[PDB]
């Protein structure tokens, strides 16, 4: 009965009230209606990075990205991930890449982004 | 364009 954006919009929901394991459940029977959309994979794999589940938030961001080439919060996330994983370089290079698509896509994420980087370089310095 | 947080789903 409940469409996949239903499923989506009630993760959404769960998330917003930090259920990030329920929420990942829900998008993962959005993904059953429809495995198709990159969306639903990137919204997942946020849940994990809240669950410290770093290799499970990677595989999701590589499936959105066969997706969606062009998604920003897929890269973010990866980079967010190789970064907890001492990944420093891909992350920095995976933020950067969010950075310019979010300029080209005309998306505002105030200074998360620059933010991030900034985190990215800072850590990988304080590792030499 | 509203300023939005990016760790959000969508």
């Amino acid at each position: 009965s409940p469409s996949a954006q239903e499923l989506k919009e009630q993760g959404n929901r769960l998330f917003v009230g930090r259920k990030y394991p329920e929420a990942a459940a829900c998008y993962g029977r959005a993904i059953t209606r429809n495995p198709l959309v990159a969306v639903y994979y990137t919204n997942r794999a946020l849940c994990y990075l809240k669950m410290q589940q770093h290799e499970q938030a990677l595989a999701d961001c590589r499936r959105a990205l066969e997706l969606d080439g062009q998604s920003v919060k897929a890269h973010f996330f990866l980079g967010q991930c190789q970064l907890e994983m001492e990944s420093y370089d891909e992350a920095i290079a995976n933020l950067q890449r969010a950075y310019s698509l979010a300029k080209e896509q005309r998306l505002n994420f105030g200074d998360d982004i620059p933010s991030a980087l900034r985190i990215a370089k800072k850590k990988r310095w304080n590792s030499i | 364009l509203p300023k939005t947080p990016i760790f959000r789903p969508d």
